[PDB]
Protein backbone atom coordinates (compact mmCIF):
# COMPACT_ATOMS: atom_id res chain seq x y z
CA UNK A 1 0.00 0.00 0.00
CA UNK A 2 1.01 4.02 -1.28
CA UNK A 3 0.22 4.74 2.56
CA UNK A 4 2.78 2.54 3.92
CA UNK A 5 5.83 3.76 1.91
CA UNK A 6 7.26 6.15 4.97
CA UNK A 7 11.12 7.84 3.96
CA UNK A 8 13.43 6.11 6.43
CA UNK A 9 15.56 8.22 9.25
CA UNK A 10 18.79 8.35 6.72
CA UNK A 11 17.27 6.92 3.65
CA UNK A 12 18.01 9.66 0.84
CA UNK A 13 14.84 11.59 -0.94
CA UNK A 14 15.78 10.13 -4.32
CA UNK A 15 15.19 6.23 -2.93
CA UNK A 16 12.42 7.37 -0.60
CA UNK A 17 11.16 8.77 -4.04
CA UNK A 18 11.82 5.65 -6.28
CA UNK A 19 10.25 3.18 -3.53
CA UNK A 20 6.98 5.92 -3.49
CA UNK A 21 7.08 6.26 -7.67
CA UNK A 22 7.04 2.10 -7.67
CA UNK A 23 4.52 1.16 -5.46
CA UNK A 24 2.51 4.39 -6.99
CA UNK A 25 2.30 2.45 -10.05
CA UNK A 26 0.88 -0.68 -8.88
CA UNK A 27 -1.90 1.14 -6.45
CA UNK A 28 -5.38 1.07 -7.83
CA UNK A 29 -6.19 4.87 -7.59
CA UNK A 30 -7.88 7.62 -10.26
CA UNK A 31 -5.13 9.80 -11.88
CA UNK A 32 -6.41 12.82 -10.23
CA UNK A 33 -6.15 11.13 -6.29
CA UNK A 34 -2.73 9.62 -7.94
CA UNK A 35 -1.93 13.48 -8.47
CA UNK A 36 -2.89 14.33 -5.13
CA UNK A 37 -0.55 11.50 -3.80
CA UNK A 38 2.30 12.41 -6.18
CA UNK A 39 1.60 16.75 -4.50
CA UNK A 40 0.44 15.45 -0.78
CA UNK A 41 0.98 12.03 0.24
CA UNK A 42 4.48 12.42 -0.87
CA UNK A 43 5.20 15.47 1.40
CA UNK A 44 3.49 13.97 4.29
CA UNK A 45 5.44 10.56 4.29
CA UNK A 46 8.87 11.77 4.22
CA UNK A 47 11.43 11.55 7.30
CA UNK A 48 11.35 14.75 9.52
CA UNK A 49 13.41 17.06 8.62
CA UNK A 50 12.82 16.43 4.85
CA UNK A 51 9.36 16.91 5.24
CA UNK A 52 10.19 20.49 7.25
CA UNK A 53 12.06 21.62 4.39
CA UNK A 54 9.24 20.36 1.90
CA UNK A 55 6.65 21.52 3.40
CA UNK A 56 8.20 24.81 3.98
CA UNK A 57 8.74 25.26 0.03
CA UNK A 58 4.93 25.97 -0.30
CA UNK A 59 2.44 24.70 -3.28
CA UNK A 60 3.71 23.47 -6.61
CA UNK A 61 7.39 22.63 -6.08
CA UNK A 62 8.72 20.24 -8.76
CA UNK A 63 9.94 17.03 -7.73
CA UNK A 64 13.79 18.32 -8.69
CA UNK A 65 13.65 21.12 -6.43
CA UNK A 66 12.09 19.05 -3.81
CA UNK A 67 15.15 17.15 -4.66
CA UNK A 68 17.70 19.44 -4.26
CA UNK A 69 15.95 21.52 -1.61
CA UNK A 70 16.41 18.14 0.68
CA UNK A 71 19.66 17.30 -0.35
CA UNK A 72 21.56 18.83 3.00
CA UNK A 73 19.58 16.64 4.96
CA UNK B 1 23.50 27.29 14.87
CA UNK B 2 21.81 28.79 11.77
CA UNK B 3 20.78 32.26 12.67
CA UNK B 4 18.41 34.11 10.70
CA UNK B 5 16.69 37.81 11.04
CA UNK B 6 14.20 39.56 9.01
CA UNK B 7 13.87 43.44 9.01
CA UNK B 8 12.73 46.32 7.05
CA UNK B 9 9.31 46.24 8.09
CA UNK B 10 7.57 48.98 9.00
CA UNK B 11 4.45 51.28 8.10
CA UNK B 12 3.97 52.02 4.87
CA UNK B 13 0.98 54.08 2.51
CA UNK B 14 -1.19 52.11 0.12
CA UNK B 15 1.00 52.03 -3.30
CA UNK B 16 4.32 52.28 -1.82
CA UNK B 17 7.27 50.17 -1.84
CA UNK B 18 9.42 48.33 1.35
CA UNK B 19 12.37 45.93 0.88
CA UNK B 20 12.46 43.30 3.37
CA UNK B 21 16.02 41.62 4.38
CA UNK B 22 16.71 38.56 6.15
CA UNK B 23 20.30 38.33 7.85
CA UNK B 24 21.89 34.80 7.85
CA UNK B 25 24.96 33.39 9.53
CA UNK B 26 27.55 31.72 7.57
CA UNK B 27 27.05 31.91 3.78
CA UNK B 28 24.04 32.11 2.15
CA UNK B 29 25.66 29.95 -0.80
CA UNK B 30 25.23 26.83 1.74
CA UNK B 31 21.55 26.21 1.83
CA UNK B 32 19.98 24.62 -0.62
CA UNK B 33 16.32 26.27 -0.65
CA UNK B 34 15.27 29.91 1.09
CA UNK B 35 12.27 31.87 0.86
CA UNK B 36 9.68 33.96 2.46
CA UNK B 37 6.16 33.23 3.87
CA UNK B 38 3.81 35.58 5.43
CA UNK B 39 0.79 35.44 8.15
CA UNK B 40 -1.91 37.70 8.93
CA UNK B 41 -4.05 38.03 12.04
CA UNK B 42 -6.89 34.55 11.70
CA UNK B 43 -5.17 33.37 8.89
CA UNK B 44 -3.32 30.49 8.35
CA UNK B 45 1.22 31.18 7.15
CA UNK B 46 0.89 31.74 3.49
CA UNK B 47 3.28 31.10 0.88
CA UNK B 48 4.48 34.02 -0.79
CA UNK B 49 8.47 33.02 -2.27
CA UNK B 50 10.89 30.87 -2.92
CA UNK B 51 14.49 30.20 -4.57
CA UNK B 52 15.98 26.62 -4.49
CA UNK B 53 19.38 26.46 -5.46
CA UNK B 54 19.96 26.35 -9.36
CA UNK B 55 16.27 27.32 -9.77
CA UNK B 56 14.25 30.23 -11.10
CA UNK B 57 12.72 32.18 -7.96
CA UNK B 58 9.03 30.97 -7.80
CA UNK B 59 6.65 33.42 -6.63
CA UNK B 60 2.76 33.51 -5.51
CA UNK B 61 0.11 34.46 -7.77
CA UNK B 62 -1.08 37.52 -5.13
CA UNK B 63 2.21 39.17 -5.08
CA UNK B 64 3.76 38.13 -8.67
CA UNK B 65 3.24 41.42 -10.72
CA UNK B 66 4.63 43.09 -7.66
CA UNK B 67 7.43 41.39 -5.64
CA UNK B 68 10.85 40.06 -6.01
CA UNK B 69 13.32 37.73 -4.10
CA UNK B 70 16.54 38.06 -4.68
CA UNK B 71 20.16 36.76 -3.27
CA UNK B 72 23.07 39.09 -2.03
CA UNK B 73 25.91 37.31 -1.73
CA UNK B 74 28.31 40.11 -0.67
CA UNK B 75 25.87 40.92 2.29
CA UNK B 76 24.79 37.48 2.97
CA UNK B 77 21.29 38.38 2.76
CA UNK B 78 17.90 37.20 1.52
CA UNK B 79 15.69 40.11 -0.27
CA UNK B 80 12.44 40.15 -0.74
CA UNK B 81 11.11 43.89 -2.54
CA UNK B 82 7.86 44.66 -2.25
CA UNK B 83 6.29 47.18 -4.50
CA UNK B 84 2.94 48.20 -5.07
CA UNK B 85 1.80 47.71 -1.65
CA UNK B 86 -1.74 46.73 -0.79
CA UNK B 87 -3.90 46.22 2.36
CA UNK B 88 -4.21 42.84 1.84
CA UNK B 89 -0.43 42.81 1.93
CA UNK B 90 -0.40 43.44 5.85
CA UNK B 91 1.58 40.96 7.68
CA UNK B 92 4.28 39.32 9.69
CA UNK B 93 6.85 38.11 6.96
CA UNK B 94 9.06 35.35 7.69
CA UNK B 95 11.98 34.01 5.56
CA UNK B 96 13.30 30.35 5.88
CA UNK B 97 16.67 28.44 4.43
CA UNK B 98 16.78 24.58 4.29
CA UNK B 99 19.70 22.93 4.88
CA UNK B 100 19.69 19.93 7.11
CA UNK B 101 16.23 20.79 8.21
CA UNK B 102 14.11 24.43 7.69
CA UNK B 103 15.18 27.37 9.93
CA UNK B 104 13.20 29.99 10.23
CA UNK B 105 13.91 34.06 11.30
CA UNK B 106 10.44 35.37 13.53
CA UNK B 107 9.66 37.65 11.58
CA UNK B 108 8.79 41.44 10.77
CA UNK B 109 5.91 43.18 10.93
CA UNK B 110 4.67 44.82 7.50
CA UNK B 111 1.79 46.94 7.47
CA UNK B 112 0.23 49.01 4.67
CA UNK B 113 -2.73 51.80 5.60
CA UNK B 114 -4.19 54.73 4.96
CA UNK B 115 -2.37 56.53 7.42
CA UNK B 116 1.26 57.85 8.25
CA UNK C 1 -3.77 15.91 8.85
CA UNK C 2 -6.35 13.11 7.91
CA UNK C 3 -3.88 10.79 7.40
CA UNK C 4 -3.18 10.88 11.38
CA UNK C 5 -6.82 10.17 12.31
CA UNK C 6 -6.13 6.57 13.55
CA UNK C 7 -8.75 4.59 15.07
CA UNK C 8 -7.78 3.44 18.72
CA UNK C 9 -7.90 -0.22 19.83
CA UNK C 10 -10.19 0.94 22.34
CA UNK C 11 -12.47 2.98 20.22
CA UNK C 12 -15.93 2.42 18.93
CA UNK C 13 -16.07 2.61 15.37
CA UNK C 14 -18.66 5.45 15.20
CA UNK C 15 -16.19 8.06 17.15
CA UNK C 16 -13.57 7.24 14.74
CA UNK C 17 -15.60 8.20 11.69
CA UNK C 18 -16.54 11.12 13.67
CA UNK C 19 -13.00 12.03 14.13
CA UNK C 20 -12.52 11.19 10.82
CA UNK C 21 -14.82 13.27 9.34
CA UNK C 22 -14.33 16.42 11.23
CA UNK C 23 -10.58 16.28 10.39
CA UNK C 24 -11.87 15.59 6.91
CA UNK C 25 -14.37 18.58 6.69
CA UNK C 26 -11.15 20.72 7.08
CA UNK C 27 -9.27 19.06 4.55
CA UNK C 28 -7.63 21.21 1.64
CA UNK C 29 -8.34 18.50 -1.07
CA UNK C 30 -10.62 17.98 -3.96
CA UNK C 31 -13.92 16.21 -3.63
CA UNK C 32 -12.79 12.86 -5.42
CA UNK C 33 -9.70 12.50 -3.34
CA UNK C 34 -11.71 13.23 -0.35
CA UNK C 35 -14.24 10.23 -1.90
CA UNK C 36 -11.11 8.60 -1.97
CA UNK C 37 -10.33 9.53 1.62
CA UNK C 38 -13.98 8.60 2.57
CA UNK C 39 -13.71 4.83 0.45
CA UNK C 40 -10.15 3.94 1.23
CA UNK C 41 -7.97 5.71 4.13
CA UNK C 42 -10.93 5.43 6.30
CA UNK C 43 -10.54 1.57 5.90
CA UNK C 44 -6.98 1.67 6.00
CA UNK C 45 -6.69 3.57 9.34
CA UNK C 46 -9.17 1.35 10.49
CA UNK C 47 -7.92 -0.65 14.01
CA UNK C 48 -7.07 -4.70 12.96
CA UNK C 49 -10.11 -6.24 13.41
CA UNK C 50 -12.58 -3.92 11.90
CA UNK C 51 -10.02 -2.96 8.84
CA UNK C 52 -10.18 -6.73 8.26
CA UNK C 53 -13.83 -6.62 8.35
CA UNK C 54 -13.98 -3.21 5.97
CA UNK C 55 -12.06 -4.92 3.60
CA UNK C 56 -14.07 -7.69 3.40
CA UNK C 57 -16.81 -6.07 2.36
CA UNK C 58 -15.62 -5.21 -1.24
CA UNK C 59 -15.90 -1.61 -2.99
CA UNK C 60 -18.73 0.12 -2.53
CA UNK C 61 -19.88 -0.19 0.87
CA UNK C 62 -21.77 2.71 2.11
CA UNK C 63 -21.01 3.78 5.51
CA UNK C 64 -23.80 2.56 6.68
CA UNK C 65 -23.35 -1.00 5.68
CA UNK C 66 -19.21 -0.06 7.35
CA UNK C 67 -20.69 1.03 10.31
CA UNK C 68 -23.35 -1.99 10.95
CA UNK C 69 -20.54 -4.26 9.96
CA UNK C 70 -18.00 -3.57 12.33
CA UNK C 71 -21.03 -3.18 15.74
CA UNK C 72 -19.64 -6.90 16.84
CA UNK C 73 -15.74 -5.78 17.65
CA UNK D 1 -16.39 -19.38 14.92
CA UNK D 2 -16.20 -21.93 11.71
CA UNK D 3 -17.07 -21.56 8.10
CA UNK D 4 -16.93 -24.29 5.53
CA UNK D 5 -17.62 -23.85 1.93
CA UNK D 6 -19.18 -27.12 -0.53
CA UNK D 7 -21.01 -27.25 -3.29
CA UNK D 8 -17.73 -26.61 -5.88
CA UNK D 9 -16.76 -28.96 -8.34
CA UNK D 10 -16.40 -29.06 -12.56
CA UNK D 11 -19.22 -28.01 -15.03
CA UNK D 12 -19.40 -26.77 -19.28
CA UNK D 13 -20.03 -23.66 -19.87
CA UNK D 14 -23.54 -21.93 -19.47
CA UNK D 15 -24.14 -24.75 -16.87
CA UNK D 16 -25.27 -23.64 -13.18
CA UNK D 17 -23.42 -24.56 -9.77
CA UNK D 18 -24.86 -23.44 -6.18
CA UNK D 19 -22.24 -23.02 -3.22
CA UNK D 20 -23.31 -23.22 0.31
CA UNK D 21 -21.33 -21.78 3.65
CA UNK D 22 -22.02 -23.43 6.68
CA UNK D 23 -21.31 -21.93 9.85
CA UNK D 24 -21.07 -23.22 13.00
CA UNK D 25 -23.40 -21.73 16.21
CA UNK D 26 -26.29 -19.69 14.49
CA UNK D 27 -26.10 -17.85 11.58
CA UNK D 28 -28.50 -14.95 12.49
CA UNK D 29 -25.52 -13.39 14.94
CA UNK D 30 -23.31 -12.41 12.00
CA UNK D 31 -23.30 -8.90 11.00
CA UNK D 32 -22.31 -9.40 7.68
CA UNK D 33 -21.33 -11.88 5.30
CA UNK D 34 -20.13 -12.72 1.82
CA UNK D 35 -18.15 -14.29 -1.47
CA UNK D 36 -14.61 -13.61 -2.67
CA UNK D 37 -12.87 -15.54 -5.71
CA UNK D 38 -9.42 -15.79 -6.68
CA UNK D 39 -8.48 -17.68 -9.88
CA UNK D 40 -4.71 -18.50 -10.50
CA UNK D 41 -2.21 -15.93 -10.84
CA UNK D 42 -4.83 -13.67 -10.26
CA UNK D 43 -5.99 -11.37 -7.01
CA UNK D 44 -8.94 -12.16 -4.56
CA UNK D 45 -12.08 -10.63 -6.34
CA UNK D 46 -15.20 -9.43 -4.89
CA UNK D 47 -18.54 -11.67 -5.64
CA UNK D 48 -21.08 -10.75 -3.24
CA UNK D 49 -21.93 -9.08 0.00
CA UNK D 50 -24.79 -9.19 2.75
CA UNK D 51 -24.77 -6.33 5.57
CA UNK D 52 -27.60 -7.29 7.99
CA UNK D 53 -30.55 -4.94 7.46
CA UNK D 54 -29.36 -4.58 3.76
CA UNK D 55 -29.77 -4.99 0.55
CA UNK D 56 -27.52 -7.66 -1.37
CA UNK D 57 -24.54 -6.13 -3.52
CA UNK D 58 -23.24 -7.78 -6.25
CA UNK D 59 -19.94 -7.81 -8.21
CA UNK D 60 -20.45 -5.98 -11.61
CA UNK D 61 -18.93 -9.21 -13.76
CA UNK D 62 -21.95 -10.99 -12.24
CA UNK D 63 -24.51 -8.82 -11.60
CA UNK D 64 -27.22 -10.47 -14.30
CA UNK D 65 -26.24 -14.32 -13.19
CA UNK D 66 -25.22 -14.69 -9.66
CA UNK D 67 -27.56 -13.98 -6.18
CA UNK D 68 -26.78 -14.41 -2.86
CA UNK D 69 -29.35 -15.77 -0.04
CA UNK D 70 -29.07 -16.67 3.62
CA UNK D 71 -30.92 -19.34 4.61
CA UNK D 72 -31.52 -19.24 8.45
CA UNK D 73 -33.07 -22.28 8.97
CA UNK D 74 -29.84 -24.30 7.66
CA UNK D 75 -27.85 -21.60 9.36
CA UNK D 76 -26.51 -21.38 5.62
CA UNK D 77 -25.42 -18.90 3.21
CA UNK D 78 -26.33 -19.68 -0.25
CA UNK D 79 -24.56 -18.08 -3.44
CA UNK D 80 -26.48 -19.79 -6.57
CA UNK D 81 -24.38 -19.33 -9.80
CA UNK D 82 -26.00 -19.32 -13.42
CA UNK D 83 -24.81 -18.77 -16.85
CA UNK D 84 -21.59 -20.04 -15.90
CA UNK D 85 -18.73 -18.89 -18.04
CA UNK D 86 -14.82 -20.30 -18.04
CA UNK D 87 -13.36 -16.55 -17.01
CA UNK D 88 -15.46 -17.77 -13.77
CA UNK D 89 -13.13 -20.70 -13.19
CA UNK D 90 -11.94 -19.44 -9.12
CA UNK D 91 -11.83 -20.43 -5.53
CA UNK D 92 -14.18 -19.42 -3.73
CA UNK D 93 -14.49 -18.13 0.14
CA UNK D 94 -17.28 -16.99 2.11
CA UNK D 95 -16.81 -14.62 5.17
CA UNK D 96 -18.48 -13.57 8.17
CA UNK D 97 -18.14 -10.47 10.40
CA UNK D 98 -18.45 -10.29 14.07
CA UNK D 99 -15.94 -9.52 16.34
CA UNK D 100 -13.15 -9.65 13.50
CA UNK D 101 -13.35 -11.35 9.88
CA UNK D 102 -13.14 -15.25 9.66
CA UNK D 103 -13.26 -17.17 6.43
CA UNK D 104 -13.39 -20.29 5.35
CA UNK D 105 -10.62 -22.57 3.35
CA UNK D 106 -12.38 -22.06 -0.30
CA UNK D 107 -14.41 -24.35 -2.48
CA UNK D 108 -13.08 -24.91 -6.01
CA UNK D 109 -15.03 -23.95 -9.20
CA UNK D 110 -13.86 -24.93 -12.74
CA UNK D 111 -15.76 -24.13 -15.46
CA UNK D 112 -14.47 -25.70 -18.88
CA UNK D 113 -14.72 -27.63 -21.65
CA UNK D 114 -15.24 -31.45 -20.29
CA UNK D 115 -17.56 -34.26 -20.18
Amino acid sequence: SILDIRQGPKEPFRDYVDRFYKTLRAEQASQEVKNWMTETLLVQNANPDCKTILKALGPGATLEEMMTACQGV
Amino acid sequence: DVQLQESGGGLVQAGGSLRLSCAASGSISRFNAMGWWRQAPGKEREFVARIVKGFDPVLADSVKGRFTISIDSAENTLALQMNRLKPEDTAVYYCFAALDTAYWGQGTQVTVSSAA
